[PDB]
RNA sequence: UUGACCUCAAAUCAGGUAGGAGUACCCGCUGAACUUAAGCAUAUCAAUAAGCGGAGGAAAAGAAACCAACCGGGAUUGCCUUAGUAACGGCGAGUGAAGCGGCAAAAGCUCAAAUUUGAAAUCUGGUACCUUCGGUGCCCGAGUUGUAAUUUGGAGAGGG
RNA sequence: GGUUCUUUGUAAAGUGCCUUCGAAGAGUCGAGUUGUUUGGGAAUGCAGCUCUAAGUGGGUGGUAAAUUCCAUCUAAAGCU
RNA sequence: GAAGAGACAUAGAGGGUGUAGAAUAAGUGGGAGCUUCGGCGCCAGUGAAAUACCACUACCUUUAUAGUUUCUUUACUUAU
């Protein structure tokens, strides 16, 4: 969720729907990266696992899809920011209270 | 076609065995592939469209193309350019009406 | 460049198998012998402007008057597209 | 350029002379309309004309249409299922402007003879293009019966202030073949001739005599 | 890969995400220094198509100009001369910011070579480059010999002769009929056309 | 508490590199006026002098987003020529190319865009030993935000 | 010349046919405008500002423009 | 962002001058019934017009919705 210039996976979790791959963003870049021997690794994937890790596989997509790939319809209509900080929220909710 | 054996005339000039040599690989430098097509499609959904696009789209939608081509040969450059830009955008409002 | 010209790349191929027929490549790692070097490859090879026609034959007068051809293929070409003009919309009223 | 799908309005018709016929019955001929409604269009300044169009079968096999001419003229018109009237009975008639128009509305339409050029538009004219139909010279060596039928699938395209036209292409009776054949040239040519082409028409309608109110673009 | 998607989505500059990340970074660029060592190229695809390598020896800088015209920078805007030459304010210099960002960024590491550099950004006051250089000292560039071309003295400062891509189009350095003044370098052609060709036989 | 990552720093840290000179020729930027027009402002002088920045033994250009309109040529450069011509110009004064053709010399090519994914196969550096313009092993690092191999449109790739 | 290293290679290169493919550079092209420049003349190149593409697409084809073709190359990356 | 008002498109909404036919008649041709009605138009009178049916609405805003954004001041804060 950290990779910046953040064009490289922008696209990512419109790729995975489209293509019907279920994906999660996650926190850390570094956390990645210390999986695969790196510094950083910015993605990681797993296309095939032992019959042993099979059922904690698809239990995991599982919540993983109920967590990202079913809301991506709802998420792609909701624009993030426009919080404001501590003293203009401060400000604020005291003139809606005034007036 | 063929030339005629004299030096003036439609298809002047003199009559040789032709040979017609085999398609270079370029004179394809401007073909859609299947990668391509892909990839500006997905990217097409990301993005979503530029405010000259919005516009041209409403202008589509309430004075109809004379108007949309005049606007869009104002914001690109040439005639050619502003057809095949307002048939895009045309594509893209008929694929929003249907279904 | 391309081929186009039938003659011109007929004239070509012989032109390469002639030269194949006339140069030695020594191998890699042969004997290598002296072979008197030759400084020119175009004296060897020279370009030659093919024959046009024979030096004399029948004179054929078929009547055709090269001048009123000549006429005629400027006319033709100069109203070709006025002529095409009136032929589409002819064919279009009624 | 035909911007009317062929493909889709023959099964728009597949669906609606069903309607007409097999689930909606009337034993009252049903007659089938066509409307044109305009876009960014201006009649009072622009050229205004009414247009004619021959269509290839005889929409309602009903309609009035009175002859104007001599003797002759009146007697083939028993031998052609027509009406036809003498030349001094609407002489000595043409005052009253009331009873024109009573005689107007008995008749669809009417045609006139060429010995009837001169005089027919000088007494019977005045009352009788408020209904729109422009009498036609017909004559004798003519066939008459000819010159009916040809009237008869000919489309009035009369443009005025109003601009939904409705003019009937024809029934649901006869077959569907030529009715879409009917169809696709007539709004071919009109918005072939158009000045604006496709992009002045703004609506086209195809309607049952009591079908619903449905529409195709 | 995702160098295509990269490149395809670096070219919708006006759609809601680029202009977002636009007006963040645009921001970001003019808070850092007028040139600052970048840690990373901000377009890994553009960098690469323009031959940046992700390995030791391979720098990028960014370096912002101030946007406009070149001010004739005489006193009071007082020409000494004809009137054809009193223009003070519409004039333009004849290279392009680019150019100037690869010149500035050039003279900061002069012990490196410009490779080439790309737009990333601007606002109304500057236009933001970031700069491609390579380290003709460092060894994975001296060995591997896909670069180390730019060892050759003849390279220095291609920048400040318009050896880059930006100096050859402003050179006019092209093919064809409409590069007729500017192919060879207009003035090796001015002084070609200029001389007077004299022989011992004179013709 | 701790260990990363990112970004940003410091060190007389390990190793390097730039500067300045010369500048005839070369690549650019900036840029006049005297002069001519029998005056003069556009024009000319001149895309010159002066000024600034950057190279080498040559530089630059260079393997076509070329020329063409032919029966088609075929990277670049230079010469003869085109030609004081097409064209530009208070259409005044003046200015002014290019294609083809004959020659000199000739030389071709490299990346980005592609999953190695049954194995980052890649590289700087430190150190030790050597056959020291370098090699080998060991280690630290760089690197997956992509280093190697494979392809460059003339193609070429995968599979058979 | 000549002397050795002589699995010094299942290592590399090339070659035919079939099938499926064939990714090819964006504030860039291009356009408007301003200035400069050019023999380049409704605009030769260059540069600033505004607009800003496509993918049988794009450039050019020395008179502006629309419609229809055609020809010819393959830019916005690089070495010699 | 806002009091929000337009304006645009995306559905529905209704009504409407004189005359008199058989009725406050704004536009077409159609030629006579589907229908709880034998009401309504029809072969009948008549008025500029036939009148059930509008096919679109010739014309609208009187009002509701999300798509837009001309604003017109106004507020916001993170660019400056
Ligand atoms: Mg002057
Ligand atoms: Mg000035
Ligand atoms: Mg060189
Ligand atoms: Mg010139
Ligand atoms: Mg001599
Ligand atoms: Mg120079
Ligand atoms: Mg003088
Ligand atoms: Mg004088
Ligand atoms: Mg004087
Ligand atoms: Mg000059
Ligand atoms: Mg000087
Ligand atoms: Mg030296
Ligand atoms: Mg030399
Ligand atoms: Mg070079
Ligand atoms: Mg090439
Ligand atoms: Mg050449
Ligand atoms: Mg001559
Ligand atoms: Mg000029
Ligand atoms: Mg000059
Ligand atoms: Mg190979
Ligand atoms: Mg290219
Ligand atoms: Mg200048
Ligand atoms: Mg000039
Ligand atoms: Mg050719």
């Amino acid at each position: 969720n950290d990779v910046d210039p953040i064009e490289l996976v922008v696209f990512l979790p419109a790729l995975c729907k489209k293509m019907g791959v279920p994906y999660a963003i996650v926190k850390g870049k570094a956390r990645l990266g210390t999986l695969v021997n790196q510094k950083t690794s910015a993605v990681a994937a797993l296309t095939e696992v032992r019959a042993e890790d099979e059922a904690a596989l698809a239990k995991l997509v599982s919540t993983i899809d109920a967590n990202f790939a079913d809301k991506y319809d709802e998420v792609k209509k909701h624009w993030g920011g426009g919080i404001l900080g501590n003293k203009a929220q401060a400000k604020m909710d005291k003139r809606a209270k005034n007036s | 076609t063929v030339k005629t054996g004299i030096a003036i005339g439609l298809n002047k000039g003199k009559k040789v065995t032709s040979m017609t040599p085999a398609p270079k690989i370029s004179y394809k430098k401007g073909a859609a592939s299947n990668r391509t097509k892909f990839v500006r499609s997905l990217v097409r959904e990301i993005a979503g469209l530029s405010p000259y696009e919005r516009r041209l789209i409403d202008l589509i939608r309430n004075s109809g193309e004379k108007r949309a081509r005049k606007v869009a040969k104002k914001r690109l450059g040439s005639f050619t350019r502003a057809k095949a830009k307002v048939e895009e955008m045309n594509n893209i409002i008929a694929a929003s009406r249907r279904h | 460049r391309q081929n186009r010209n039938q003659e011109i790349f007929d004239a070509n191929v012989q032109r390469l198998k002639e030269y194949q027929s006339k140069i030695i490549v020594f191998p890699r790692n042969g004997k290598a012998p002296e072979a008197e070097q030759v400084l020119s490859a175009a004296a060897t090879f020279p370009i030659a402007q093919p024959a046009t026609d024979v030096e004399a034959r029948a004179v054929q007068d078929n009547g055709e008057s090269a001048f009123r051809t000549l006429r005629l293929a400027r006319s033709e070409k100069k109203f070709r597209g006025i002529r095409e003009k009136r032929a589409r919309e002819k064919a279009e009223a009624e | 350029m035909s911007k009317i799908t062929s493909s889709q309005v023959r099964e728009h018709v597949k669906e609606l002379l069903k309607y007409s016929n097999e689930t909606k019955k009337r034993n009252f001929l049903e007659t089938v309309e066509l409307q044109v409604g305009l876009k960014n269009y201006d009649p009072q300044r622009d050229k205004r004309f009414s247009g004619s169009l021959k269509l290839p079968n005889c929409p309602r096999p009903n309609m009035s249409i009175c002859i104007f001419g001599d003797a002759f003229d009146v007697d083939r018109a028993k031998s052609c299922g027509v009406d036809a009237m003498s030349v001094d009975d609407l002489k000595k008639l043409n005052k009253n402007k009331k009873l024109i128009k009573k005689l107007s509305k008995k008749y669809n339409a009417f045609i006139a003879s060429e010995v009837l050029i001169k005089q027919v538009p000088r007494l019977l004219g005045p009352q009788l293009s408020k209904a729109g139909k422009f009498p036609t010279p017909v004559s004798h060596n003519d066939d008459l019966y000819g010159k009916v039928t040809d009237v008869r699938s000919t489309i009035k395209f009369q443009l005025k202030k109003v601009l939904c036209l409705a003019v009937a292409v024809g029934n649901v009776e006869m077959e569907e073949d030529v009715l879409v054949n009917q169809i696709l040239m007539s709004v071919n040519f009109f918005v072939s001739l158009l000045k604006k082409n496709w992009q002045n028409v703004g609506s086209l309608v195809v309607k049952s005599s009591m079908g619903p109110a449905f529409r195709l673009y | 890969g995702a160098y295509k998607y990269l490149e395809e989505l670096q070219r919708k500059k006006q759609s809601d995400v680029l202009r977002f990340l636009q007006r963040v970074r645009v921001w970001e660029y003019r808070q850092k220094n007028v040139i600052h060592r970048a840690a990373r190229p901000t377009r890994p695809d553009k960098a690469r198509r323009l031959g940046y390598k992700a390995k030791q020896g391979f720098v990028i800088y960014r370096v912002r100009v101030r946007r406009g015209n070149r001010k004739r920078p005489v006193p009071k805007g007082a020409t000494y001369g004809k009137p054809t030459n009193q223009g003070v304010n519409e004039l333009k210099y004849q290279r392009s910011l680019r150019a100037t960002a690869e010149e500035r960024v050039g003279r900061r590491a002069a012990n490196l070579r410009v490779l080439n550099s790309y737009w990333v950004n601007q606002d109304s006051t500057y236009k933001y480059f970031e700069v491609i250089l390579v380290d003709p000292q460092h060894k994975a560039i001296r060995r591997d010999a896909r670069y180390n071309w730019i060892c050759d003295p003849v390279h220095k400062h291609r920048e400040a002769r318009g050896l880059t891509a930006t100096g050859k189009k402003s050179r006019g350095i092209n093919k064809g009929h409409k590069f007729n003044n500017t192919k060879a370098g207009r003035r090796k052609t001015w002084k070609r056309q200029n001389t007077l060709s004299l022989w011992r036989y004179r013709k």
